[PDB]
């Protein structure tokens, strides 16, 4: 029972600690060139939402 | 590991029979004195708990040191400690042997002397047609010249003081 409460609160704090290490580099990496693709994708999904129906 | 698990118990019923009740009144100070280490002996049974060791390999994620101490529990198996004053009880056994066969002689003694009292008794003869000297005779307290004088020689005429 130790070992895995020992387990789970090291599994516990490396989720937390990953979790805003992903957060912080997401929001730290944001490049226009990649945002206007997203932006074209996002144009071409609404196009494809039209031509469904 | 071997010999008493609880299910051994001797016939408590013949015993029971066998003391006179508050005479031997520590045997009902013996019966729940041993009923008590029955109480001990309701717990902890012969195997323990089962452990999954499974379980505990797959949540915990270096599973090793699992390995290791189910290792360790299988190999640490101690067996069962020794008996301290099973020779005392031994040597007393003897001695109440012993005492067994001395209070039996004695017992088969006294047997005969009551035995003896009762053949007495029924070779008395009836006292309706029995004549003074001879209640005298079967009767050795008798009355004569060194004896205590009273106005009525009675059992307990003399002293009365």
């Amino acid at each position: 029972d130790y070992h895995l409460e020992t387990e789970r609160a090291q599994r516990q704090i490396k989720q937390k600690n990953m979790v805003d290490w992903i957060v912080r580099n997401v929001m730290k990496s944001i490049t226009p060139e990649q945002e206007r693709l997203m932006l074209s994708k996002c144009i071409s999904d609404l196009k494809a939402m039209s031509i469904k129906a | 590991a071997s010999k008493r698990i609880a299910r051994s118990s001797i016939d408590w019923a013949k015993m029971a029979e066998s003391v006179p009740e508050s005479q031997k009144a520590m045997y009902n100070q013996f019966k729940a004195k041993s009923d008590g280490y029955i109480r001990k002996a309701l717990s902890y049974p012969e195997q323990p708990s089962p452990i999954n060791w499974e379980h505990y390999r797959k949540s915990l994620t270096n599973p090793a040191m699992v390995d290791a101490f189910k290792k360790q529990y299988e190999a640490l198996k101690v067996p069962y400690p020794e008996d301290k004053v099973s020779s005392q009880i031994d040597a007393q056994e003897a001695e109440a042997k012993k005492e067994i066969t001395k209070f039996i002689q004695e017992s088969r003694g006294r047997i005969e002397n009551y035995k003896a009292e009762l053949g007495k008794l029924g070779q008395m003869i009836p006292f309706e047609h029995m004549t003074l000297e001879d209640f005298f005779e079967a009767f050795p307290e008798k009355v004569l010249n060194p004896d205590p004088p009273s106005p009525n020689v009675k059992k307990k005429p003399f002293k009365n003081n």
